[PDB]
């Protein structure tokens, strides 16, 4: 139509013609906005932006993103973007407007569900949730039920809990009977799930575990599986160490040894030894249980692993009581109860928009001030959104309200190092790895503070880990790498207040980095030929300046995994930066997040990458991330 | 069981 | 231990020794009642009334009925069946003994659930419950469950009314996506049903019908069935006339023509009819439903059918609004909302314990006034049962102390016909049939009338036809057959009430008729032979007062349906008097229920039994049923 | 269809 407030007319007068119910696309606020404003928001979009994008990347756009009439794509992605930023920023059209040219121009996105709803009548913009089962009854667990059934109305994730879930065999007062325990319960989720992603969250000490973790097992045992769902172990310290030892592991009924999952570190310790000695439960060797552990993850990248104690030992939000799950991506670490449901806010910021080639030649340079700059702006639409947004249930909506956690992540960090001619395992991408999280963690909680000083702090600000003037990389007893001025921002926040209790949780970016054209958030690169036929760009320009590439290369890079080593045509350089993730010591990939989680209020999406696995290899590579004070070990185990 | 390796 | 008062003492100091918590079996209430009438109790218990049982009748009671300890029965007979009457008469000392008395006399009983919880701390006393689909929208589909779930926890079956559930493809606001239907929906109430039986009722305009009637078929195409619960069809007249003259007939979504279900008649003709002319549906050949139907029913033996209009023009609780289900057995008719659950409150009596033969000879003759007593006596204890009930739900308090409907029963028919020496298919069965249908229901409105002399009227007897001096016979627009004083009757309850909404429901008495060594309910015996190896004792005796019962017998009667036709030294007056339900007329089967059913309240389970079925034989069995005013034209079809 | 016969 070009015409964004003509494009608006149409979306907010559609009608389903089939059923003649008015169906407006746009919500009455945002239009009136969209009227009122009309010539100084058409005339502000740049169409010429529309092409500053790739055919993949378009097309992904074009298929799921765009507003549709009948069935016929209605906006262009200007309009999109101009939809979404008004739908965030509402009458503040100075905020809107620059939300606009910095997403157009690619500086950042907001994950799926703002890109979707954002402007729109129910304006669900939140990525996920996470779910504490109510109670250990029918009650509970069928008013859990409900609610992930009304979540799932507007979908986005849900990450579950359930470790307060009596196990098999435990008494029901009042019967004869004894409970089906956990796997029955994840059937009647599952069941739901399909009728209207699911990420289960349990402990490993409780009497079910060993079921629990074969939930993704291809060889059908009947019902006693659920492919569908994703297990995830939420891991205590000790556990490890029994493991490490080759000591002894108690399984519980939570009826049995109650309140496990609601303490941690040493009074986890003492409390779970007193039931141990009080022969409340059933003892086995810890390795037993490991190795069922490692097999699951072998065969089907599942139970995710997240470190319980590192999580609530080091997350800002410890005032609020013991946090029980991560989320379906494993980066949130956000507190939840049975009235109170954790919600993610998520955005990314693209780290290839701050690369500069200034004063001539082959230099090329970082920009940190404009990443700190942008950071601040994603921090304020972050805080919009919490504001603006429709809550699916009210459990939601009181958690967003209450603390108002943030997400900023990441996307194009590959990209980044390869553009700047860095090997993933160097020294320089090492460096310029912890300057990126640190000067987005500063701008983020910078923003954050500002908006304490306008708003107030969130409600449960004091008596937190940051109103004692403890941050995040405190809480791993370091200093900050230290390109920004700590000293000034810790005063101002013990003075003023953050406006956030969590500010960064590095994401999948998946669809929204496929859109902007860049590898998936921090990860490196799987291949360099993804899908047709299109090959690694930073890759495929170097074998163009050799003059190498043509069709017997094409075939090679096909049927050879996307690999470079082992061409005899190609520099050392050119290896060294275009490893596959395969090709990358794993050691480095969780070196490097160590590295960037002291800057992280949350966690990170870390998926691990074993070529020959074994056993030993896996093991091992669970105890460094673990040694190492990871909050999530792994999210998938890729494999092969 | 073997914790220390190369991967 | 012989002593009830020492297995009271037992039952109620019970303790779970595998997790020290003290488990009483017996409710304070009743456990205080015995102890402060420990004497007249305890010495009122004829033991040798155990012995007055058969062995296979003893062994259900002992598998299943009497309460254990260890897993060791710990009661005796005398002892559940003192327990049971203390359950339902409490302080009634009186009231107790002769319950005890007339039960372990064996006069009538108590359906299973009263014999289980009767006493017990949760004393959840009633067979079933009909549930309302609460509202067409995942808040109320999930309320729904939860409620459904909440109700297993204590067993009983569910009759569920789903007709207001948009049907597949069906809009939904503020989505792309169209409603999956029933069949979805279904499989997560089965689901629940699995991890804590279901009825499901549906009227046949009702656009999944055709995948609905198939639920239980056995090729399985995958996710479209649903075998675990039982499709039940609620006809409108409408229906069998289209079907009848070969007309059309039109599937609506609830949501494109609203409120079908909430009229029946004429009003419903009227509306229906609006509807399919104003196109809002999709017409088909009425035929081509039909012919589906009897498909699955020749299958499966279900849907059951039961007619809407029958159901509710003949209900004494049509001013409360439209009665939308029957129940899992197809006997109860009782209005249910989604604030209101419908309960069965059921107890039979046992029609041969009044068999007398009196003045010498082969004379025996059948006292009617004994039964008009008996039939006063569960009356009472029924009404007891309403409020000393353990209600699961709120919805089941609500809608049983409001209306306070009862549901007697009867077992034995065949074998009182048979000890009078009466074909089931003779003008003599099919009065006496006529007479004890009268005097039950005579004595139980009686003995209501007396109870709403004594407490008031049920809530909302007025407005009632019972108040205006309707009858459940006037109904049928018959002269009742006359034995009792109806005039007197009728006349007293216009004055006083009735605290009644309804009171016969005869249905599946299944375990409790096989305590008391009686054929199930009003059928006739499905073979001369059950089981081991027992003969029908009736049969028997009469083979071995003609000496030719042997092993050259024995192999016959097993090798032979249990049927006694074409045996060459059996007299025809024997023949007549042991036919099997496949060997007589479905016709007179069919005309005695539509005798007896001018006398009952609600509706009666009618099993049937076709030989050698055809779509014709069906068919015409169906319209028959039909024509002939039934509420329940068929629980299950039994074939081949 | 055929409504009248015997069963
Ligand atoms: C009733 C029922 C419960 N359960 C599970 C669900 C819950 O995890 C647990 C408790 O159910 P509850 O509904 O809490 O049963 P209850 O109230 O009788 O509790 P209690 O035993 O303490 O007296 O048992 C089943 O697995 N199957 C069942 O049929
Ligand atoms: C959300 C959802 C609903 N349904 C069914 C359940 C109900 O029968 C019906 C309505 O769901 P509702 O929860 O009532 O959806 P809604 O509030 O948006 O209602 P409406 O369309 O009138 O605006 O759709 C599905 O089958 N699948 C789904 O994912
Ligand atoms: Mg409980
Ligand atoms: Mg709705």
């Amino acid at each position: 139509t070009k015409q964004f407030s003509k494009v608006v007319e149409d979306l907010y007068r559609y009608v389903n013609a089939a059923t003649g119910k008015p169906a407006p696309m746009i919500s009455d606020d945002v239009y009136n906005i969209v009227m009122e404003n009309k010539d100084k928001l058409n005339s502000a979009i740049v169409y010429d932006r529309d092409f500053q994008y790739s055919y993949f990347g378009f097309k992904t756009l074009e298929r799921s993103y765009l507003l549709r009439i009948n069935g016929q794509v209605a906006e262009r992605p200007q309009h999109l973007i101009m939809r979404v930023a008004l739908g965030i920023h509402g009458r503040d059209i100075e905020a809107a407007l620059e939300t606009y040219n910095l997403m157009s121009l690619k500086y950042f996105t907001h994950a799926s569900p703002t890109l979707f709803n954002a402007g729109t009548p129910k304006p669900q913009m939140s990525s996920c949730f996470l779910v504490a089962m109510k109670e250990d009854s029918i009650e509970g667990i069928y008013d859990t039920l409900k609610e992930c059934a009304l979540i799932s109305k507007t979908a986005g994730g849900i990450g579950l809990h359930i470790h307060n879930i009596r196990s098999t065999g435990s008494y029901i007062a009042g019967t004869n009977g004894t409970s089906n325990g956990l796997i029955p319960m994840i059937r009647v989720f599952n069941n739901t799930a399909r009728y209207v992603a699911f990420a289960l969250y349990l402990e490993p000490w409780h009497a079910d575990i060993f079921d629990f973790i074969d939930i993704r097992k291809n060889h059908g045992k009947e019902e006693i599986r659920a492919r569908d769902l994703f297990p995830a172990l939420w891991i205590p310290d000790l556990f490890m160490k029994r493991v490490e030892e080759n000591g002894t592991w108690t399984l519980f009924s939570p009826t049995s040894a109650p309140g496990l999952s609601d303490c941690y570190g040493d009074e986890f310790e003492a409390l779970y030894t007193r039931y141990e000695k009080e022969g409340r439960g059933k003892t086995i060797k810890a390795q037993k249980l490991w190795y069922s552990i490692l097999e699951a993850q072998t065969e089907t990248g599942t139970p995710f692993v997240v470190y319980k104690d590192a999580c609530n030992r080091k997350s800002n939000q410890k005032n609020l009581g013991v946090i029980k799950s991560s989320n379906l991506c494993c980066e949130i670490v956000e507190y939840s109860a049975p009235d109170e449901t954790a919600v993610c806010n998520l955005a990314s910021v693209a780290l290839p928009a701050f690369i500069e080639t200034s004063e001539d030649g082959k230099t090329s340079t970082y920009n940190f001030k404009k990443l700190h700059e942008i950071a601040k702006v994603v921090t304020r639409n972050l805080n919009r959104v919490i504001d603006r947004n429709y809550y699916p249930v009210e459990e939601a909506r009181k958690s967003n309200m209450r603390h108002r956690p943030i997400a900023l992540g990441v996307q194009g960090l590959a990209d980044t190092f390869m553009l700047l001619r860095l090997p993933f395992d160097s020294e320089e991408a090492r460096l310029l790895n912890i300057q990126i999280f640190e000067t987005i963690y500063h701008a983020s909680m910078e923003a954050s503070c500002e908006l304490a000083q306008k708003d107030g702090p969130y409600e449960t600000f004091q008596g937190s880990p940051a109103s004692q003037g403890i941050l995040q990389f405190d809480m791993w007893d370091q200093k900050p790498y230290g390109m920004w001025d700590w000293d000034t921002l810790r005063k101002d926040i013990m003075k003023h207040g953050v406006r956030n209790s969590l500010t960064m949780a590095p994401m999948p970016t998946a669809s929204t980095s496929q859109i902007l054209g860049y590898n998936e958030c921090f990860e490196p690169v799987t291949s360099n030929m993804y899908s047709f036929q299109v090959v690694n760009p930073y890759l495929l320009r170097d074998l163009v300046d050799l003059g190498i590439w043509d069709e017997g290369m094409k075939q090679y890079l096909i049927t050879q995994n996307g690999s470079i080593q082992g061409l005899p045509n190609v520099p050392q350089e050119l290896k060294d930066l275009y490893k596959t993730v395969w090709e990358i010591s794993q050691k480095t990939i969780i070196n490097m997040a160590a590295d960037r989680s002291v800057y992280i209020d949350q966690s990170h999406s870390l998926n691990l990458f074993l070529r020959a696995p074994t056993m030993g290899k896996l093991t091992s590579m669970h105890f460094y991330g673990w040694k190492k004070g990871l909050k999530t070990g792994m999210y998938y185990l890729r494999t092969q | 069981f073997t914790f220390n390796e190369d991967f």
